[PDB]
């Protein structure tokens, strides 16, 4: 882990969520790709994975497999909480052989309508927070920026600015991140994806 | 004719049992048979809880049902729970039970189970549901149904009685009338076993402090409640 | 139809395969066991066919230095009992008690009556796996005369019998049982006094004395 | 830990301290190191707590099965079971056990299973980290036949010295007496044995 | 060298419900008839005879339900395995051949009853476009333009042969399927509660929404518009 | 095939378990189990016609655990097999769950084993009844009976054997008269006397100290009475 | 006519307690040729007498199991091969683990134990060969039947009109029992015994095989120009 | 019988002809129905690999298994010996597979 | 725990025209102590074949016993074929390579 770089941050607003990530992929100091997206979505739930890129791709494929089978069997899209439990169980199934990843789940429950964000450790310990979740090689800078900037009950327009500023300023202080950023603003029925202009790229 | 037809005959020779689904719940009812006053009826249960929201009743060979209840309880945790952190919906649990019965039918050197199951349950995004599982391994949803010995007359009465606006109390009343019309011996609260899948009961959870955690929807009526209901017939 | 395979219950609730095994047991030679004061004596008849060495055809066997016992079925049972006794000794560091050994043998024999894929034993511990404690035990072709003699001995000795006289009584009973047919006698001993509680074969002068006493009777 | 078991005229007496330490910190000060594996067969455990507890539970299960099948096991049988468990898994266990019991053999019986799984039968045995300081004393104040009160006093003096000179031993002194009358449990507090 | 078990399975299928699949120049239409009625049996058993294997392939069933469920679960697992392995949707022919091989294996080894189920596959891929297949217990799969399985196979085949064109539209195929079913059922008239419908069509925008399974209200509206 | 193996007959029957019910009566021994307010009594016939037998080794009563006892009707090999299995299960339960196995749980385990025997073709049923008795920590005096068909249930009182019908009828009449579910006798000796008197009245015969076998379950443990205790109980009965 | 309902498998008892398959396996020995076994106090010999046609060789009847023990067979050849291989393995184990030559009585016990397993298994078949085992020095002689029985005899004969040899041995027991120190005379006595079992058939250097083992004499097989009565 | 009935089932299959010449080999369909799509049709002549081709006669479903096994064996031989399979080796492998399937009961 | 040891000794095999010679020490030692002053190292396995394994005494004894057992079973299975010296060498090579990853710690001269 910590050889490819990458940072993801999720925040909860008023009837909406935001999830942003960097785009750098590299082999230690050398930069390889500036288009390596680390955010995926199944149904209406979004997942960001930091750490080893191979494990990120493997987990994305496995979770797409499981979510498609779930939709076929239950005739219903999976909710963020059930997906969080599934991810935690899958991560714990690899005890002593863990995937070197940091996962973060975001989304709005279709039925209840409230936002939901959560994070996972190496072996699938669920960390549910009502304000923000951070992951990556710049987690300390992300924690500082989120603690300084975040406010409860933010409109999507203000939430986008807050999360973008936090991500950009955290990435500018990390050597293994900052080759482009992408932000998802997720509402009850509409999702907006935006690319950010930043230095070093 | 094969082993499945013989198991169906054995089911037809068993005690009746019923099942009625209303708009806001499901009612299961059956009669306990023990032609021995020395034996204690309370030690034997014919309605078994599978999950806090799913219960089952049977007609046929008792020991087979006793083994199948334990198998279903184990499979409700091994397969769905401990993965998604919640109890399975009624359809998936019924499918797993039908898979168990199908494997019993198809396995060599093993005879099929001689029971038919009526499974009642509730789940989110699907409401209340009632299903019947045959010894072969095929399950069918029902609005109101009966099995066992006097199943033909019970089915006729249910067809003449069931409608779309039926409520839980009306379903209980109809089930009690159907049981009374075909009771083999003695019709009182100690010989009737009735359960309902309905509203969540916070007083049966056992603890307080978690607002999201709700009580079970399965509720087994006591002898006193059954006697009070019979006093209203 | 019910008697053509093992582990099949007849309409009255019987396993005719075990009954046929008992019939096979009833065709065997006589074996006698006498429970004296602090000891047991075993006696065996051995038919002579011809060119046969008169001394080495031993039918008596010992388990764990302190237990005495279709010949190949009996050999198989004795081997399994020896394995069980060795397992008990290794687990608990003490010689296996006689009731424990009998219970393990009974369980092993009853195992061979549960499946139609195996044949019940045809030895004597009955072929059904049943067993009990006895003051005197008789099996074989001439078992009824031996049972009558043992009942006579029990009536005549309400306070117990000595091992030394029990050997001679066993020899006499064996000769009386063989009297029906028209042979060698093997005797084995296990007593707390003359053997210190270890199973032994009684031969030499005492064997000759027992043979002479039986012949004079 | 300081553990001992001594045979006297009416049976056997087991004594132990009540201190369990994680490094230099006392995790438990009311530990009960006297474990019952049969109605009149008890064991004293030293070493790893998990290993000793697991071995005691397995021995208790085996002895219960033996009682169900055969009757009343002897103390030598329990010692043999302990020896088998310790010797088969010597590479993954750290347990020193003293097995003391009263039966028809009379005068009590004591067996020792030290590290490695060996078996030694002794009139009296001491074990634990605190026993090293009370060896010579116990060799100068032991007699083959003693009464109950004298044996209790001997145990109290030995364990008092062991607690005094060993920092890994402390707390209250717990004693178990196994006689034909049954099982007796005795507690001696620091205000009592710190003087005599 | 006839196979008696396969013949028995085919005879059993001949007594099952009738399914019709019609392929047009811009879509595929699947229809099925519900036969079981008890005045108390629930009709919300998800979809009784029409099933989705993925976002691109659908199947119509004629025969025993348990074998159908087993085969459909296996097909779904195979499709997801292909998607995970190659990051692309599985071609229809590959999945059809996989299921046909499973059936053939079940018709060769002793101790296994052949699957008494007939499948009608309707799929779409970028190699051949729209594809329609039929698979039987014998293990053979055949492509078709308009096919029917179940009870009145011969009459439905004749009716389709009379009134099929190579350039029909999706609505034309829907009307043809409805009229063919209405003229072959032994229940006088065709009703919405006894019918299951599905369409696989691609619009002007390359979205490929191949999951349109008709609701009972939609089936009733289509029947009213057609005039059945 | 349907007559020799455990499969359904065209009438939906099981003509290998009913034969086991027939085999349960190979012996001619009648057993009676009653329960007091703080005890449970089991009495069984003991027949030793042979003079070469050792009467001490003839018994149909087993001590499964400290508090649970069992009485078996049927052949002794199956009885001892079931007793060994029950003892092993009780020991395993104690090792696993850390507390003593209840009587009803053991009966349910044995009934499930019997059901497994009935459902698998290569295994034959055991022709035994396996009446378990105990004084439960939560329930109290409890009697639970099984059968080769896998069916088990608890009883206030029960009787087994070829002549069980008369004993059952007398018990039913007595419990109808008393209108209570047990026998009102604080001491278990009185309960044993009542059971012996009931068996004498039902069978219409007298017993000596060598014609009966008694087992008593209390809160402390379950134990089998010796011949001298049976003789003293018979003397106490004869005194009134 | 007279159909037997209890001779199908080896796991069914006759109503009188018989095992017909075991008896048939015993009768299978009569198919094989004649083998004769003697025993003195210092030596033991075996004499064995088939040829498919004039252009074929002769079947081997004597098999060496170790340097001090051997056997002869009558009946099914593959069963004899399996039993001889098992006995060789047992002797090898005894010589390797304990450096101890296996006793003949223990070998007979092992053969009986192995043969017993085929009479109770179902789906198999009992052995169809009878064996004559001879050992070192005192000298020993065993007769093994497929039923699982050993005898420890002075002498015997098995297979294909062997009753004449057996009667001759019963007559001349006291004569041949004490020919200690002269193996050749014991061999000649065995030759006369096997000649007593021949219906006018002659003995040549192609049909006769001999085996000898005694004190200071390892197990030795004579065939060909070595059985010319030299 | 089992082999004879298999041969009878073979006799009901579509005709197939194979001819060899000086430097070439020539390998030689029923009447399709009016509603049958022939755009996607499994050709009766399946190439096992770039130099060996196969043509079946009999049951098509059972021939698919043989074709798949032959292709897998050819690829395995190519990966194991670096040399593409010969004609006789592949024919012997197919014959061995069929002979193995004839035994062990062999209903078909 | 070290499963290997050294016991000293030396052996010498010389092949002539119609004869062979295998000579060896008789001293068995451990470190600086003499275990035995007379322990033969050269044996006679039969068929005019002599083999000596020098080094670890336990491995040498095991190899000698295994080779003699192989020779006796070869005589059993091939009608006393009188195993040749080159065949014996090949068989010993197979025996030694059988324990490729737990090798005999000996030097063999035949």
């Amino acid at each position: 882990s910590s050889i490819n770089g990458g940072i993801v941050v999720a925040m909860t607003g008023k009837d909406c969520v935001a999830i942003a990530c960097d785009l750098r992929l590299g082999s230690q100091s050398l930069g390889v790709s500036n288009k390596f997206e680390k955010i995926f979505h199944y149904g209406h739930v979004f997942l960001g994975i930091t750490g080893l890129a191979t494990d990120v791709t493997t987990l994305n494929e496995m979770f797409r497999y499981k979510t498609n089978l779930y939709k076929l069997k239950e005739e219903r899209a999976i909710e963020p909480e059930t997906f969080t439990q599934l991810v935690s169980s899958s991560l714990y199934e690899r005890r002593f052989g863990p995937y070197f990843v940091g996962p973060v789940v975001a989304g709005i429950n279709s039925k209840s309508g409230k936002p939901f964000i959560a994070g996972f450790d190496l072996i699938g310990c669920i960390d549910e927070a009502k304000d923000f979740i951070v992951s990556g090689t710049a987690s300390d800078q992300l924690f500082g920026m989120c603690e300084s900037l975040y406010e409860p009950n933010l409109e999507p327009e203000d939430l986008f600015e807050t999360i973008s500023q936090a991500l950009l300023n955290a990435a500018d202080r990390d050597a293994l991140s900052g080759w482009g950023a992408v932000v998802y603003i997720i509402k009850k029925d509409e999702v907006v994806k935006r690319y950010l202009k930043m230095r070093q790229d | 004719l094969g082993q499945i037809d013989y198991a169906l005959t054995a089911v037809k020779q068993g005690v009746t049992s019923l099942g009625i689904k209303a708009t806001n719940g499901v009612v299961i009812a059956t009669e306990k048979k023990s032609s021995s006053p020395l034996a204690m009826s309370e030690t034997l249960s014919k309605v078994s809880l599978l999950t806090p929201d799913i219960g089952a009743v049977y007609s046929g060979m008792g020991p087979d049902y006793r083994v199948l209840v334990d198998k279903s309880r184990k499979v409700a945790h091994t397969s769905y729970k401990r993965i998604y952190g919640e109890y399975p919906p009624t359809k998936l649990l019924v499918s797993e039970v039908a898979k168990i019965m199908q494997e019993a039918t198809q396995s060599g050197g093993v005879r099929p189970f001689g029971v038919s199951l009526l499974i009642a349950g509730h789940d989110e995004f699907n409401g209340f549901s009632l299903y019947q599982v045959d010894p072969s391994g095929s399950y069918f949803p029902w609005k109101a149904t009966a099995i066992g010995k006097g199943s033909v007359a019970a089915k006729t009465f249910l067809e003449k009685r069931w409608n779309d606006e039926l409520e839980l109390e009306d379903a209980i009343h109809i089930a009690l009338l159907t049981l009374k019309e075909s009771v083999e011996g003695e019709f009182n609260g100690d010989t009737i076993e009735l359960a309902i899948i309905g509203d969540e009961n916070p007083d049966l959870l056992g603890y307080t402090g978690i607002p999201t955690d709700k009580g079970p929807r399965f509720r087994k009526l006591t002898s006193q409640e059954i006697n009070d209901r019979l006093e209203a017939l | 139809g019910y008697d053509l395979s093992n582990s099949v219950f007849s309409p009255d609730g019987r396993n005719f395969q075990v009954e046929y095994a008992v019939k096979a047991v009833e065709n065997g030679t006589t074996s006698i066991g006498i429970k004296c004061n602090d000891g047991v004596v075993f006696a065996v008849e051995k038919l002579i066919t011809s060119l046969l060495v008169p001394q080495k055809n031993v039918k008596i066997q010992v388990v764990d230095r302190h237990i005495g016992c279709l010949i190949p079925d009996g050999r198989h049972l004795v081997n399994r009992g020896r394995e069980e006794a060795a397992s008990f000794k290794k687990l608990y560091k003490t010689p296996i008690p006689i009731p424990a050994f009998a219970d393990r043998l009974g369980q092993y024999v009853q195992a061979h009556t549960l499946y139609n894929s195996v044949r019940p034993f045809g030895v004597s511990l009955e072929p059904s796996g049943s067993y009990w404690g006895y003051k005197g035990a008789a099996t074989g072709k001439g078992r009824q005369s031996a049972k009558a003699e043992l009942e006579k001995l029990v009536d005549h000795h309400p306070e117990g019998l000595s091992a030394r006289e029990a050997v001679k009584q066993a020899a006499k009973i064996i000769y009386l049982a063989h009297e029906d047919n028209k042979f060698e006698l093997e005797i084995s001993w296990c007593s707390l006094s003359e053997t210190n509680g270890l199973h032994k074969f009684v031969k030499g002068d005492l064997l000759q004395e027992a043979i002479d006493f039986a012949q004079k009777e | 830990t300081s553990i001992m078991a001594v045979t006297f005229k009416d049976g056997v007496i087991l004594g132990a301290d009540s201190r369990t330490t994680t490094g230099a910190y006392i995790a438990n000060r009311v530990t009960d190191k006297l474990t019952r594996v049969h109605d009149k067969i008890w064991c004293c455990r030293s070493g790893s707590a998990a290993d000793t507890q697991a071995i005691a539970d397995i021995v208790q299960y085996h002895l219960e099965l033996y009682t169900s099948q055969y009757g009343t096991p002897s103390t030598e049988t329990a010692a043999s079971v302990f020896k088998e468990l310790c010797y088969e898994n010597k590479d993954n266990l750290t347990a020193g056990i003293i097995v003391a019991g009263y039966d028809d053999k009379n005068k009590g019986e004591v067996y020792t299973i030290p590290l490695g799984g060996s078996v030694h039968k002794l009139p009296y045995a001491i074990a634990g980290s605190g026993s090293t300081f009370i060896y010579g004393y116990c060799d100068k104040n032991f007699r083959e036949n003693m009464s109950k009160e004298e044996t209790v006093d001997f145990i109290k003096h030995s364990l008092s010295q062991a607690i005094k000179w060993d920092g890994s031993s402390g707390g209250v002194i717990r004693m178990v007496v196994l006689t034909a009358a049954g099982v007796e449990r005795l507690i001696f507090y620091p205000d009592e044995y710190e003087q005599l | 060298g006839r196979l008696y078990q396969v013949e028995y399975a085919l005879e059993s299928i001949s007594h099952a419900g009738t399914a019709i699949g019609i392929m047009a120049s811009d879509g595929i239409v699947l229809a099925a008839e519900r036969k079981v009625t008890s005045t108390l049996l629930e009709q919300d058993t998800s979809t009784e005879k029409l099933y989705k294997l993925n976002d691109k392939i659908a199947v119509a069933v004629a025969g025993l339900t348990a074998d159908a469920e087993i085969l459909i679960n296996t097909a779904r697992i195979h499709a997801q395995n292909y998607l995970k392995t190659y990051n692309e949707d599985i071609p229809v022919e590959i999945l059809v051949r996989r299921l046909s091989d499973i059936k053939q294996g079940y018709t060769q080894h002793g101790g296994l009853r052949p699957f008494g189920v007939s499948f009608i596959y309707a799929g779409y891929d970028d190699r051949y476009g729209y594809q329609l297949y039929t698979s039987n217990p014998s293990g053979n799969y055949t492509g078709w333009k308009a096919i029917s399985v179940g009870a009145n196979t011969s009459a439905a085949q004749t009716l389709l042969q009379m009134d099929y064109k190579d350039d029909m539209k999706v609505d034309d195929a829907i009307e043809l399927a409805l009229k063919t079913l209405s003229k072959t059922t032994d229940s006088s008239a065709l009703t919405y509660d006894r019918l299951e419908f599905a369409t696989i069509r691609k619009g002007a925008n390359d979205g490929e929404v191949y999951q349109k399974i008709f609701k009972p209200q939609e089936i009733k509206d289509i029947l009213v518009k057609t005039g059945i | 095939y349907d007559r020799h193996i455990t499969i359904f007959s065209p009438e939906g029957r099981l003509y290998q378990v009913e034969y086991a019910f027939k085999a349960t009566n190979q012996t001619n021994i009648n057993s009676l189990a009653v329960r007091g307010k703080d005890c449970t009594v089991v009495i069984s016939q003991k027949k030793v016609p042979d003079k070469l037998l050792d009467p001490t080794t003839v018994s149909y009563i087993f001590c499964i655990s400290r508090t649970i006892g069992m009485v078996v009707n049927g052949p002794i090999p199956d009885a001892r097999n079931a007793a060994l299995r029950a003892k092993a299960e009780a020991a395993e339960f104690r090792y696993k769950y850390g507390y003593d196995m209840p009587c009803d749980v053991l009966a349910k385990r044995m009934a499930n084993l019997s059901q497994i025997y009935t459902q698998r073709a290569y295994m034959r049923p055991l022709g035994v009844i396996l009446t378990f008795v105990s004084v439960d920590e939560e329930l109290g005096p409890s009697i639970y009976k099984t059968d080769p068909a896998g069916y088990y249930v608890g009883y206030k009182a029960t009787a087994t054997g070829p002549k069980q019908q008369e004993i059952t009828t007398n018990l039913e009449n007595h419990f109808k008269k008393s209108k209570i579910d047990h026998i009102n006798e604080e001491s278990w000796e009185k309960v044993v006397e009542f059971a012996i008197t009931h068996m004498i009245d039902a069978l219409g015969t007298e017993f000596s100290k060598n014609d009966l076998e008694v087992g008593v379950a209390t809160k402390d443990k379950f134990f089998t009475l010796s011949a001298e205790n049976i003789e003293e109980r018979l003397v106490a009965i004869a005194e009134q | 006519m007279f159909r037997n309902n209890y001779d199908g498998d080896t796991v069914t008892f006759s109503p009188t307690g018989r095992l017909f398959q075991v008896e048939y396996a015993l009768e299978a020995i009569k198919q094989g040729s004649v083998t004769v076994g003697l025993r003195s106090n210092t030596h033991a010999v075996l004499v064995a007498l088939r040829n498919a046609d004039e252009l074929s060789s002769y079947q081997k009847k004597i098999i060496k199991c170790d340097e001090h023990m051997g056997l002869s067979l009558a009946g099914l050849a593959p069963d004899a091969r399996v039993l001889s291989n098992y006995l060789r393995q047992q002797c090898n184990y005894s010589s390797l683990v304990f450096n101890r030559k296996l006793a003949v009585e223990r070998a007979g016990h092992l053969l009986c134990d192995k043969a017993q397993k085929n009479t109770q298994s179902y789906g198999g078949r009992p052995y169809g060969v009878g064996l004559l085992i001879i050992g070192y020095d005192g000298a020993h002689l065993l007769e093994f039947q497929p039923s699982g029985n050993v005898t420890e005899l002075y002498g015997t004969a098995i297979g294909a009109r062997s009753q004449g040899a057996k009667t001759y041995l019963e007559r001349t027991l006291d004569t041949f029992i004490k020919i200690d120190g002269n193996p050749d005379e014991l061999i000649k006595a065995g030759v006369e015994a096997i000649s007593q079992s021949l219906r006018d058939e002659s003995l040549t250097v192609d049909n006769l095989s001999i085996a000898i083992v005694g004190k200071d004499t390892p197990f030795t097989i004579y065939d060909g120009e070595a059985v010319a009565k030299y | 019988f089992q082999v004879e009935y298999a041969l009878e089932a073979v006799k009901r299959g579509t005709c197939a002809v194979g001819v060899k010449g000086k430097n070439c080999v020539v390998l030689g369909r029923r009447s399709t129905l009016k509603l049958q799509d022939t755009r996607i049709t499994p050709s009766k002549v399946s190439k096992i690999d770039s130099h060996v081709v196969l043509s079946f006669s009999g049951l098509n479903a059972d021939s698919r298994i043989l074709i798949e096994k032959a292709r897998v064996e050819a690829q395995s031989h190519r990966l194991t010996l670096e040399d593409p399979v010969t004609v006789e080796y592949l024919t012997r492998y197919v014959a061995g597979v069929q002979q193995r399937y004839t035994q062990s009961g062999g209903v078909r | 725990f070290n499963p290997y040891g050294d016991n000293g000794g030396t052996i010498l095999g010389i092949a002539g025209e119609d004869f062979a010679v295998l000579a060896g020490d008789t001293r068995n030692i451990t470190d600086y102590s003499i275990n035995s002053r007379y322990e033969p190292k050269v044996f006679d396995c039969g068929d005019n074949i002599v083999m000596s394994a020098n080094g670890f005494a336990a491995d040498g004894d095991a190899l000698v016993k295994r080779f003699k057992n192989s020779v006796k079973w070869y005589h059993f299975d091939h009608n006393d074929k009188k195993l040749s010296i080159n065949s014996a060498a090949r068989n010993i090579q197979h025996l030694l390579y059988g324990k490729r990853f737990f090798p005999y710690y000996v030097h063999t001269i035949i």
